[PDB]
């Protein structure tokens, strides 16, 4: 599972 | 908190010379693509490296 | 293991179509260097897109 | 730190 923050 | 899970890269660009990635999050519509900075993408080095190998063929 | 602190890259390149880093090791010397693949560097995040930036830069200038 | 596997 590759997971990142994502931008607002 | 705002955390999501990476599907696939749909383009590249360098933003005040910073390289980002347009990001197309699993689970969510393409229209809800981001770009993102190259540094928080570390948990996503085999689809970052895999998409710049296609890249690089896709650019002979 | 072979894990060991990277310090800083050294150079890009292609092999067989995937992109690698010419990586400078922490504590060793500069003849101690070795191309890396990018998928391996994960944890240098930082150091690589700070490396990229300076490319950039140092294309554009 | 920031490490990564060392290729022979």
């Amino acid at each position: 599972k590759q997971t990142a923050r994502k931008s607002t | 908190s705002s955390e999501y899970i990476v599907e696939k890269f749909l383009g590249k660009r360098y933003l005040r010379g910073r390289p980002q990635y347009l990001t197309k999050w699993e689970g969510y519509p393409i229209e809800q693509c981001t770009w993102e900075p190259l540094e928080n993408l570390g948990k996503c080095m085999t689809l970052i490296a895999d998409y710049e190998a296609e890249l690089f063929q896709q650019s002979r």
